[PDB]
């Protein structure tokens, strides 16, 4: 009925467990909060801030339309904001 | 007589570690204002 | 020795091919009614007024349709929810313009069905059983009520009833997936669960069974013939099959008690349709799935579309185009 | 893109004289036209008359014209049908008839002004949606 | 020996601790209906129809006659906090009697004092207590009729001029109509016991209940069971439970059929307008429109042939035409000074409309029981704007649901009353299974 | 290895995710996807 | 005794997860689809590929956030972090749909890793290898759907979208464009699917209520021994009583079992075959007798006639903003509207 790993409930009621998680578990939860906070998650993934979706006198979608020229295009729409 | 870091141990951190993350992110979501 | 006594017993003999029982005296007879009425009319009704719009739509073989595309047609929006036996028509012709049949057909099989669960309960008395089979079986019992009783009183009209057929059951869903946004509704998500779940739990059950099977048999011969009904020892290995299962995910995600195992089995799906049918149930009263149409806007106030706003367009297609000529004014309101 | 101020900026009155609203007073007009407006006028259009909308270009056309702040706060005073030949206060909310729209009852000048802004810088942003109904969803 | 999980079973035979739970459960219902009407109060705006603010509660009381003018409107709210807190505090005093008799009291009655022990198997005991509640759920229904008769009355929506609170001195006693709304078909047009339609009706029906409450209370005190009745039914608490659930699933399914159709005592003023009432007022709402612009909305030919406002029922009565035919059956206040004999009178629609029925129109066709569940108002392809679900769709939806799991109760433990009774709740003797001890079926 | 009882760490854990998801709820009436 | 040897046997050892030669394919695999999923959905747009918000981080909710399908203008590019349209960088790769290929090929990887599996834990322990070969039916599946049907349209972006919302817009365009609940072998699959869940319930039903007694206890579960020989339940009452409720009852375990194994896998698989040919626009959309009917007869309708209206709403409404590099421009004129509506 076992294979030699600590029991989780022996290890989750032990003192030591939450001596280490109370401090990782919201250094976790915090290190998220500031990915979001400082704006990192919108530059490293490429996700539009709630103002640059459109141009300002612009309705249309900046769809990519080129298989090999795809890079150039999302790059020409992000200058056309700038 | 329990060894600490094992393959459950990498299993369970390996998933546990970027939800929590990943849930403080999603927590500051909701504070944000358009 | 009495003659009603001998009646009574009779009726509950479990000697009987098919068991009787009190509720299959109403089952009997109203099914019979059901299903003839079912037969003769995919076969031979004329075209139905389903609608009241005097637009009558062919159902029956006779009339042009095949396996596929039949189906007994709901009776006129004209009636509404009133009652429309035979007796209550001019003539036979007028009762078929208008749809009777279908309430012939739904009201006999709806008693019939209901009588088939107490039917259940009825017989595990009297061998000596647990009674709860019948609970089973009230999962799609109460799906049947939905889309033929209880949608048809909230809307005000058996002619938003599911039809009985096969293109009619599309038409249904399609309609209802304009009109309530069922896809987006919780309880009908919890439907695909339980029969998504179902599925996959039938099939995960009949692989470790099978999987853990005792040899004892040639290969030439079907390892069926390992197993004699009734024999007292089980025909498989339940600790190599919990030993297989409990090694494929981990130990305790695995059942090794059986009791446990095949009351999951039978609570999933049931529960999953439960819910489903209370889907149907409650948006029968407009209380639709979730509307997360223009939820999304940018810094300006542009609409910045989802999923569900391709959903919506999707949605508002089938909107405008059913019952084309059988609205006057602009809100579909039931 | 974002509610600048060239968008917030809305004629005031026939003359040409325009008026920039806030933030905080399109806002505030969007609040309150969904709470005493939207139930009938929701996305610009008139679910109880479709043939009348809010787009600008309806507006304009009316007697008093009602493309601006004035003409708006006007019809929310005194309303009257589109060629301005009898008044509609029985029938149509507003202060005139606060008494059958209870509704109505609790609005402010400032209130009617946000009322107004909302309804004239709606069409900047959204275009066709405002007042074009569900073929724009 | 039952699981944790049917933990409760263990009350069974402890009068006692039964009696706490269900004290303390009467506490936890008082207690809801006291803190959810403050919680409506609290966010109570008057100038705001009742329907368009997610109110459950306060159109209860409203209903009664107290908070309320002419046309609905609210004059007093103070009516409301009173039932509130009342209800509240009096859940403290359940709370209370319910956790001592749970935690402290004695376990089993029957010991202490012979007038409060029962045995379940006593046929004569069970039907005493029958009795006793019976008295009391027919004073209840008199509770009411007092309250209409000789304490302000209740909000007649039928009332001349718009609806008004109405003492009501003249309720109807004829067995004909009382009882002959038991004996009315459920299908369209009939509507059993839903259609009732004025507030005489409904305190005369009552003072019928409430008599044959009280009558059939010292019936079942004075008599025990008859042998027909001893041999018919199982005699054992789970049974009695399971009787019960079957009768209180009836009963909410009632209630949502209710809420959705009637209108009388389910005013709209308060509650919003019906499905089959709001879908009269759009026919009704363009109609006015288009004979305004010159429409001849009597010889109007629709698409399909049938009159494109106005048609006739299958019976011949002049009826709103479009989609909304299905609904003729509909009657409200607002509606029915357009009716002749024969139906809508074309004289009366050409000429004797009113503002208020135009508005009230324009008002319930834009307030339809139609609504997204996260509360957006309207047909499931329309966009966000309008906060909105109707009561009556909260209130009929919630109570199917109910009513559905209280009858799967009902079947659960009426099969297990039936299978313990006789011995076999467990499994099957393994030395004594039936089956093996009967001839083969071939 | 035993020392915080079992139920602690249960409601407590409990009471932590309703807070989380209670916030997520709070978050679709405010802000983004609010629709307003 | 070498290396190899001494790495099987680390493999393979009873430990709480079991690894195995195929934890090595599965586990990556499985870890990565499954991080691309939540990571795509919490962070990352669909903007340019398809004008639509779909994470977290934009505004959208557990039911419409996706990672989306690449642009149409991508083909049936594989999409690689490294390969000429995203040219290494990581950014410009999120925003052409990347992590929809890095899931999906991920995704496939892990289903053969995870079949594996079932089939080394078999072979270890003893059993008869039915429950892998059962699973034939979910990769079948995910095969036909993901990856078949999008090769043989356009590109990937007419492929399903990985999310709840984006997973219903798939079965509405089936709709209005296939026609695919016309479909038998959609038909098949469907009897497969709700046959199962019938079987799922009816079996554990069953068993339950034909529990032999074998304890003492209003709790029947306590009452089980995994080791004891004897059948918990009764085969013979359950065969007597299917038999006089419904006419036929089964008589044999074996088969029984087989038979739940049979049904739902068989439904999948014929799912998969229909699929295929929608793969090819090879639907089966019409009843050619119909329609030669209908064109001549103004007065002749049936559910067929009217579903198909229905389809050519869905199309006309939802395929400008559903396929928004085609730049389809109706006019409201043009729009198939019904009266009033
Ligand atoms: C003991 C065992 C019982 C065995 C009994 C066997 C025979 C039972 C037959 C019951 C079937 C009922 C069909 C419902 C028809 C319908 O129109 O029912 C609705 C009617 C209400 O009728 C409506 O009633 C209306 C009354 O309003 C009228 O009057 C009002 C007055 O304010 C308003 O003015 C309104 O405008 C005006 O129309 C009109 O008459 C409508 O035309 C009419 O449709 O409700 C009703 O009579 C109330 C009762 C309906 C409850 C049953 C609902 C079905 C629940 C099934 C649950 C099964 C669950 C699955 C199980 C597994
Ligand atoms: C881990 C967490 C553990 C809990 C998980 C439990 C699983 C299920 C519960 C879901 C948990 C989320 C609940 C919180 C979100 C919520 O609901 O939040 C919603 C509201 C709070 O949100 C308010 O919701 C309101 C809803 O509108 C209501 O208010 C409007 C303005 O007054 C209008 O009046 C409108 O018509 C009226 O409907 C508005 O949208 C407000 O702006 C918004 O703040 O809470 C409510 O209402 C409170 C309701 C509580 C009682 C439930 C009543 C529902 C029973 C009726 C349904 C029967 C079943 C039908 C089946 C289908
Ligand atoms: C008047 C109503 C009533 C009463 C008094 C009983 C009483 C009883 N029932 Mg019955 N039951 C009822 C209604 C009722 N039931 C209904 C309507 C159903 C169908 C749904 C059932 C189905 C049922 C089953 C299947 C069984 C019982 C059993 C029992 C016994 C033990 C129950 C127990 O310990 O529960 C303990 C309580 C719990 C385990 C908690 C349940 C939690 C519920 C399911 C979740 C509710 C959450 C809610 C929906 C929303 C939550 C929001 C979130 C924030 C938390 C007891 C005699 C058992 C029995 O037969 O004993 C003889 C048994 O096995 N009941
Ligand atoms: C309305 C809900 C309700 C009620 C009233 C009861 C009531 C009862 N249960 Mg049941 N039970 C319920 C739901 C309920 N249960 C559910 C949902 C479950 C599944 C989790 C169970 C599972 C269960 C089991 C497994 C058992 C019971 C038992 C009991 C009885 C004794 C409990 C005891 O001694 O605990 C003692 C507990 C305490 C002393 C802890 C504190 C409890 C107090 C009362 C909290 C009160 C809080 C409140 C704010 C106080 C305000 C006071 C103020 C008004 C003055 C008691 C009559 C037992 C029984 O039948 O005994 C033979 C038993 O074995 N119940
Ligand atoms: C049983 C009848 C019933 C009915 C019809 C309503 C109906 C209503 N309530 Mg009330 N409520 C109830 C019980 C009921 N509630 C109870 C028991 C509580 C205590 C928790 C409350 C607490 C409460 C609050 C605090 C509030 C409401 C509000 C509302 C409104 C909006 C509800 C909503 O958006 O739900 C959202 C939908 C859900 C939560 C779905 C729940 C699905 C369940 C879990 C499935 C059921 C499984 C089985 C039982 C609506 C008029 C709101 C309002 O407008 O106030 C004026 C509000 O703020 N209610
Ligand atoms: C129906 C519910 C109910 C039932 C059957 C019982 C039954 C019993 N209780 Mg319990 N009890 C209850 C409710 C109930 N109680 C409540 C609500 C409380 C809190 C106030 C208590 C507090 C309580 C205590 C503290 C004790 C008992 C005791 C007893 C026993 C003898 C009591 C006696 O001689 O009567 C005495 C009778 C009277 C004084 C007459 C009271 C008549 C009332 C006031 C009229 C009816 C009230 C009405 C319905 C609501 C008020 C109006 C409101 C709506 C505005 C008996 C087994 C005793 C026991 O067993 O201890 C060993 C004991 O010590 N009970
Ligand atoms: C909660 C209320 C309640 C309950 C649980 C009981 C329970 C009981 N009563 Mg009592 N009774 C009550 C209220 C109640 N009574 C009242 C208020 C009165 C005064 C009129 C009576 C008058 C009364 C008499 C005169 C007798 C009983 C008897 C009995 C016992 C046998 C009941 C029986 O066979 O039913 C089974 C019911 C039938 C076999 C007949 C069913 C016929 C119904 C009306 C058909 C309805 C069909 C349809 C589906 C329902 C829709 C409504 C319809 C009428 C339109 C049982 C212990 C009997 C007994 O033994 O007395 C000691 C007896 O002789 N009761
Ligand atoms: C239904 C009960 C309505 C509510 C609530 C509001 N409006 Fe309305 N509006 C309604 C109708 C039926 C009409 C046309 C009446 C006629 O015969 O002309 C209108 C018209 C307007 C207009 C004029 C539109 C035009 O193109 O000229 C405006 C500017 C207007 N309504 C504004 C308005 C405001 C600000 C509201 C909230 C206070 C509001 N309406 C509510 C129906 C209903
Ligand atoms: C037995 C048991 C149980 C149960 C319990 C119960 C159910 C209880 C009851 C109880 C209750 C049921 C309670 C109640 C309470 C109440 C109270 C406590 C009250 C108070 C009030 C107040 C104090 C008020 C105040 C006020 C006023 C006066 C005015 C207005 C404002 C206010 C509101 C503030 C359980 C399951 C848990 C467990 C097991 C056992
Ligand atoms: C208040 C009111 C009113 C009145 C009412 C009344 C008058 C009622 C009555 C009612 C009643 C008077 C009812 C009754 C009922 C009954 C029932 C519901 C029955 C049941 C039955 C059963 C359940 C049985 C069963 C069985 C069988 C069948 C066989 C044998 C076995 C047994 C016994 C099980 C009106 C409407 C006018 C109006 C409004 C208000
Ligand atoms: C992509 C990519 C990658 C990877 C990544 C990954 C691997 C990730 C992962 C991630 C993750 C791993 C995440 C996680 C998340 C999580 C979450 C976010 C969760 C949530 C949840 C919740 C919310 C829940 C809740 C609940 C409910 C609701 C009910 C019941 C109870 C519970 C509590 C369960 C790499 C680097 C390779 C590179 C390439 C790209
Ligand atoms: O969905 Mn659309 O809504 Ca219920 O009615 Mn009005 O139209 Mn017609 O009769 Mn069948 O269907
Ligand atoms: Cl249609
Ligand atoms: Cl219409
Ligand atoms: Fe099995």
């Amino acid at each position: 009925g076992t294979t030699g790993e600590r029991p989780f409930s022996d290890i989750i009621t032990s003192v030591r467990y939450w001596v280490i998680h109370s401090i990782t578990i919201p250094a976790l939860f915090i290190a998220g909060w500031l990915f979001v906070s400082t704006g990192l998650a919108y530059d490293v993934f490429g996700t539009p801030r709630p103002d640059s979706y459109y141009a300002q006198e612009q309705r249309s979608i900046p769809l990519v339309t080129d298989r090999f020229e795809a890079k150039q295009q999302v790059e020409t729409f992000l200058e056309q904001l700038k | 007589s329990y060894p600490i870091f094992t393959v459950r141990w990498v299993a369970v951190h390996t998933l546990a570690v970027p939800t929590i993350f990943f849930l403080g992110a999603i927590a500051a979501m909701q504070f944000i204002q358009r | 020795a009495n003659l009603w006594e001998r009646f009574c017993n009779w009726v509950t003999s479990t000697d009987n091919r098919l068991y009787v029982g009190w509720f299959g005296v109403i089952m009997i007879p109203t099914l019979l009614a059901a299903t003839i009425c079912f037969v003769i009319a995919f076969i031979a009704a004329p075209p139905v007024d389903i609608d009241g719009i005097r637009e009558p739509v062919s159902g029956s073989l006779l009339y042009g349709n095949n396996i596929i595309t039949g189906a007994v047609v709901p009776s006129s929006n004209a009636i509404g929810l009133h009652f429309y036996p035979i007796w209550e028509a001019a003539s036979l012709d007028e009762w078929l313009y208008n749809g009777g049949p279908y309430q012939l057909i739904i009201f006999h099989f709806l008693l019939g069905a209901s009588c088939y669960m107490g039917r259940q309960w009825e017989l595990s008395y009297r061998l000596g059983m647990r009674p709860w089979i019948c609970v089973a079986y009230s999962a799609p019992l109460a799906s049947a009520f939905a889309v033929f009783l209880i949608y048809p009183i909230g809307q005000g009209s058996f002619s938003d009833g599911m039809p009985l057929g096969i293109s009619g059951t599309f038409n249904f869903m399609i309609v209802f997936q304009a009109e309530h946004n069922i896809l987006m509704h919780p309880f009908h998500q919890l439907g695909v669960a339980g029969v998504f779940g179902g599925a996959l739990f039938c099939a995960m059950h009949g692989s470790l069974v099978t999987s853990s099977l005792i040899r004892e048999t040639t290969e030439t011969e079907s390892a069926n013939y390992g197993y004699k009904f009734g024999q007292e020892e089980e025909t498989y290995n339940i600790v190599a099959a919990h030993g297989y299962f409990g090694r494929l995910i981990f130990q305790y995600a695995s059942f090794n008690n059986s009791r446990s195992l095949h009351f999951f089995l039978a609570a999933w799906p049931v529960v999953g349709v439960w819910f489903t049918a209370l889907g149907i149930s409650t948006m029968a009263f407009n209380l639709n799935g979730f509307n997360f149409n223009h939820s999304v806007i940018d810094a300006k106030g542009n609409v910045i579309n989802t999923w569900a706003d391709i959903i919506n367009r999707a949605n508002l297609g089938m909107e405008v185009m059913h019952e084309r000529n059988a609205h006057n004014f602009p809100l579909d309101l039931a | 893109a974002e509610l600048t101020p060239e968008v917030l900026t809305v004629p005031l009155n026939s003359e040409g004289k325009t008026i920039t609203l806030t933030e905080k007073q399109y806002l505030e007009g969007k609040r309150l036209f969904q709470y005493a407006c939207a139930s009938c006028h929701v996305g610009g259009i008139t679910k109880t008359n479709p043939s009348l909308d809010l787009r600008t270009e309806t507006l304009a056309l009316a007697t008093p014209p009602r493309d601006n702040i004035e003409g708006l706060v006007d019809y929310m005073k005194n309303p009257t049908t589109y060629d301005g030949e009898q008044e509609i206060a029985e029938v149509h909310p507003s202060l005139r008839s606060a008494d059958i729209f209870p509704k109505m009852r609790n609005l402010t000048e400032k209130d009617l002004v946000a009322i107004a802004g909302h309804i004239l810088v709606e069409p900047k942003i959204l275009g066709d949606k405002w007042g074009g109904g569900k073929v724009y969803y | 020996g039952f699981a944790w999980w049917a933990g409760n079973a263990r009350l069974i035979n402890l009068s006692g601790k039964l009696l706490g739970a269900h004290v303390a459960h009467a506490g936890l219902i008082v207690f809801w209906a006291g803190a959810m009407t403050l919680f409506e109060l609290a966010h109570f705006i008057p100038e705001k129809p009742m329907y368009e603010q997610g109110l459950i509660l306060i159109p209860h009381i409203a209903t009664l006659g107290w908070g309320v003018g002419p046309g609905g409107e609210v004059v007093d709210t103070f009516p409301f906090f009173v039932v509130g807190v009342v209800h509240l505090i009096s859940s403290a005093v359940l709370g209370f009697g319910g956790v001592y008799h749970a935690i402290r009291g004695p376990e089993t009655l029957e010991e202490y004092s012979s007038f409060f022990g029962y045995d379940w198997k006593d046929k004569n005991k069970m039907t005493t207590i029958l009795g006793f509640h019976l008295i009391v759920l027919g004073i209840g229904a008199l509770l009411l009729v007092a309250k209409a008769m000789f304490f302000g009355g209740l909000y007649d929506t039928w009332a001349p001029g718009g609806g008004d609170v109405r003492v009501i001195t003249n309720p109807t006693l004829d067995p004909r109509v009382i009882f002959g709304y038991l004996l009315k078909s459920p299908f369209g047009g009939e509507g059993w016991i839903v259609s009732v339609n004025n507030l005489e009706d409904v305190v005369g029906g009552h003072i019928w209940i409430g008599l044959i409450c009280i009558a059939g209370g010292i019936w079942h005190i004075l008599t025990t069971p008859f042998g027909w009745a001893r041999r018919a039914f199982i005699w054992s608490g789970e049974a009695y439970l399971s009787y019960s659930l079957g009768a209180l699933s009836m009963m909410g399914f009632i209630a949502t059929c209710f809420v959705w159709f009637n209108n009388t005592v389910y005013p709209s003023e308060f509650y919003g307008p019906t499905g089959p009432e709001a879908s009269q007022a759009q026919a009704m709402t363009f109609l006015i429109r288009d004979q305004k612009l010159g429409a001849n909305v009597g010889s109007a030919q629709g698409p399909t042939g049938l009159g494109k406002y106005l048609m006739r029922s299958p019976t011949g009565e002049i009826i709103f035409g479009g989609e909304t035919m299905r609904f003729w059956d509909f009657r409200g206040p607002w509606l029915e000074p357009l009716r002749g004999p024969n139906g809508l009178d074309l004289n009366k629609i050409k000429n004797d409309i009113q503002p208020w029925q135009e508005r009230r129109a324009a008002e319930y066709m834009t307030h339809a029981p139609l609504g997204s569940l996260n509360s957006v108002g309207g047909v499931a392809t329309e966009i966000n704007s309008v906060n909105f679900v109707s009561p009556r769709s909260w209130l009929a939806t919630s109570h199917f649901v109910l009513a559905f799991f209280f009858l799967v109760g009902h079947l659960w433990h009426a099969g297990r009353a039936r299978a313990a009774a006789a011995g076999f709740e467990k499994g099957i003797d393994r030395e004594s299974e039936p089956v093996l001890s009967m001839p083969s079926l071939d | 290895g035993g020392r915080i009882p079992l139920w602690i760490v249960a409601t407590v854990a409990g009471m932590g995710v309703i807070v989380i998801v209670g916030l997520f709820f709070y978050g679709a009436y405010a802000g983004l996807g609010s629709s307003l | 005794r070498g290396w190899f040897d001494i790495l099987d046997d680390w493999l393979k050892r009873d430990r709480f997860v079991f690894v195995g030669w195929s934890g090595i394919l599965l586990f990556p695999c499985a870890y990565l689809a499954l991080g691309g999923w939540l990571t795509g959905t919490t962070f990352v747009t669909s903007w340019y590929t398809h004008g639509l918000a779909s994470s977290y981080l934009e505004g959208c909710n557990f039911l419409t956030v996706a990672v989306s399908t690449p642009a149409n203008s991508m083909g049936h590019s594989l999409l690689l972090l490294w390969g000429p349209e995203a040219q290494g960088d990581f950014t410009r790769w999120c925003q052409l749909g990347g992590l929809w290929t890095f899931i999906a090929l991920h995704g496939a990887f892990g289903l053969i890793g995870f079949m594996l599996r079932q089939f080394e834990i078999a072979r270890l322990v003893g059993v008869r290898p039915y429950n892998a070969i059962a699973f034939s039916a979910p990769i079948a599946v995910f095969v036909s759907v993901f990856l078949i049907y999008p090769l043989g349209q356009s590109s990937w972006f007419f492929a399903p979208s990985f999310g709840v919302a984006a997973i219903f817009r798939f079965l509405l365009f089936f709709q209005g464009f296939h026609n695919w609940t016309l479909n038998p072998f959609h038909m098949m699959g469907v009897a497969g699917v709700l046959g199962g869940a019938l079987l799922c319930a009816i079996h554990g039903a069953t068993v339950e209520n034909t529990l032999f007694q074998d304890g003492e206890g209003a709790s029947t579960f306590r009452a089980f021994n995994p080791t004891q020989a004897e059948e918990t339940y009764s085969m013979v009452t359950a065969n007597r009583f299917w038999s006089q409720i419904f006419g036929i009852a089964f008589s044999n375990k074996r088969w029984l079992h087989f038979f739940m194994l049979f049904v739902p896998v068989t439904g999948l698989w014929m799912s998969a075959i229909g699929v295929v040919g929608l793969a090819l626009n090879l639907r089966s959309y019409d009843f050619i007798s119909q329609e030669i009917r209908a064109a001549e007869d103004p007065e002749f309708e049936t559910f067929y006639t009217k579903n198909l209206l229905l389809n050519e709403g869905i199309r006309a409404w939802m395929a400008p903003q559903d396929q928004p590099h085609e730049n389809f421009v109706f006019p409201e004129e043009v729009l198939p509207r019904g009266n009033a509506l």
